[PDB]
């Protein structure tokens, strides 16, 4: 269990993700990008699994549901995620 | 390659 | 995000799991067992996603992977669960 | 696919 929490910039909030594919299918992170809020942050690697977002467990939701809470968040705003590796 | 979404 | 931590009794851990069908998929608590171990824990609920077993993620384990998990266990050892709501 | 642990 890896708990962070990264800051809402306007180029996002520094990773990639993938999975979600169907309501089965657990999220994972796929990439960390150059000099973004994940990467300064460092604590969360690629492969790790998206369990929470703001408290809610994001394990059953589509790839789609995930990224629309991901933006959903106001530049400026912070998000508590929850990682399993 | 599956999708990869960046946010 | 919930955890719990189990002693392994001769009748089992006291509930049962569904899904993990493929290795990308994630598996779910069905039932509590009468007065088993799991339900006078009174932690474990059902439809709790099973994140780790262990200090170890189980999230890119089949169904079978982590029902030998479990029943590799010996009576009288306890196992560290986190599961998520 | 239910099995009892």
């Amino acid at each position: 269990s890896i708990h962070t929490k990264l800051r809402k910039s306007s180029r996002g909030f520094g990773f990639t993700v993938v999975g979600g594919d169907e309501p089965d299918e657990f999220l994972q992170i796929k990439s960390l990008v150059l000099d973004g809020p994940a990467a300064l942050d460092g604590k969360m690697e690629t492969g790790d699994v998206i369990v929470s977002v703001n408290d809610t467990c994001v394990l059953g939701h589509t790839h789609a549901q995930v990224v629309k809470i991901f933006q959903s968040i106001p530049i400026g705003a912070s998000v508590d995620l929850e990682l399993c590796r | 390659r599956r999708r990869e979404t960046q946010v």
